[PDB]
């Protein structure tokens, strides 16, 4: 009698393939010690029946390579590297084609979202901490974005083939971003309660959700109070290489010179579709390899982007 | 040993009974589970940072009555 096995593809560099049969039996972790596949850590998970096919990285327990993780990668995951060098092998096979002067990505594996991160990131002033990431990020902007992807994915806790949200995303590439002197002040007005002042810097400097346009922030928003009463936020002090204004999707105009790029997203949220939109000469909409020219447009925005360096209000 | 909030972006709080050693994806199955909401339908953050399901509510550092942020995820 057999016992029960599946063919998947070996490799401890991303070059070199070799064929194995797993034991269903065993975890990968007992068979081959740490192991990962699409991005995930399956050191500690049985080997399933859809694994057949797959190609496997693994990455002996070393943990000499945790002092490399931290200096290179800042992060203290000892699944980071694991995870990184798997999702890689995937993005190895993905097509980064040139259009409209950035680096943009083919459709393949549900990465329009990490489209428009790698499309938003390149017209922006910023810059990453940690060294491989930034290498990376710098390989990405020549259109050689496999790395920096599989980062992208390692560092958000993704796997390939998943479904995502670019201002998440964003979130977390953030996180290792050079912001250490991006500042925010903002104040609320309530009748009731009265006024408060807020200080951010960071990531929640530069990022904001309620409202697509930075006019609307300046002039101030709507939003609940404590008490249960809606109150007024406004811009009071912006000083940061850009803004990110996000909101559910919904239909806006896109009118060229008021706006750096932005997300369309399509769909619901269950299940949907990232395009990018940016502005040069006339209006550029790029949806992976496809790019479509347009001197105005209309449709469902749920990031926009701007242009900074001061800003100071002109009220009270 | 903590009561915490959770505040939706749609506007909405409520407070979760959580230990600094629980993951982070306990809690958002606590909030899966209380809010109705798939668990890979959103996501947390607390003061900017997103919090990994893997890592425990300690990593960062959660206080008394603190307001962790629930943001709905576009899955796109
Ligand atoms: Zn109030």
């Amino acid at each position: 009698m057999e016992v029960k096995t599946i063919k998947v593809f070996t490799t401890v560099d991303n070059t070199n393939l070799h064929t194995q049969l797993v034991d269903m039996s065993m975890t990968y972790g007992q068979q081959f010690g740490p192991t990962y596949l699409d991005g995930a850590d399956v050191t500690k998970i049985k080997p399933h029946v859809n694994h057949e096919g797959k190609t496997f990285f693994v990455l002996p327990s070393d943990d000499t390579l945790r002092s490399e993780a931290f200096e290179y990668y800042h992060t203290l995951d000892e699944s980071f590297l694991g995870r990184y060098m798997s999702a890689l092998n995937h993005t190895k096979k993905w097509k980064f084609p040139q259009v409209g002067g950035l680096t943009s990505i083919k459709w393949a594996d549900n990465n329009c979202y990490l489209s428009s991160v790698l499309l938003a990131l390149q017209q922006l002033e910023v810059k990453f901490n940690a060294p491989a990431l930034q290498e990376a990020y710098y390989r990405a902007r020549a259109g050689d974005a496999a790395n920096f992807c599989a980062l992208i994915l390692a560092y958000s806790n993704k796997t390939v083939g998943e479904l995502g949200d670019v201002r998440e995303t964003m979130t977390h590439l953030l996180q290792h971003a050079n912001l250490e002197s991006a500042k925010r002040v903002l104040n609320v007005v309530c009748k009731h309660c009265g006024q408060k002042t807020t200080t951010l810097t960071g990531v929640e400097a530069v990022m904001y959700m309620g409202t697509l346009s930075y006019d609307n922030l300046k002039t101030g928003v709507s939003i609940p109070c404590v008490c249960g009463r809606d109150a007024t936020q406004y811009l009071v002090q912006q000083e940061s290489s850009f803004v990110m204004m996000s909101a559910p999707p919904a239909e806006y105009k896109l009118q060229q010179g008021t706006f750096l790029c932005a997300n369309e997203y399509t769909g619901n949220y269950q299940c949907g579709h990232y395009t990018h939109i940016t502005a040069k000469e006339t209006l550029y909409r790029i949806d992976g390899a496809h790019l479509t020219k347009m001197s105005e447009y209309k449709g469902p925005v749920t990031d926009v982007f701007y242009k900074e360096t001061s800003y100071t209000t002109t009220i009270k | 040993p903590l009561s915490i909030l959770v505040r939706n972006e749609r506007g909405h709080s409520n407070i979760y009974e959580v230990f600094l050693t629980q993951t982070v994806d306990t809690l958002k199955k606590k909030v899966s589970q209380r809010e109705q909401v798939h668990e890979d339908q959103f996501w947390l953050s607390f003061e900017g940072r997103p919090m990994e399901d893997k890592e425990l509510l300690g990593e960062y550092g959660l206080k008394p009555q603190c307001t962790v942020i629930k943001h709905l995820r576009l899955r796109g």
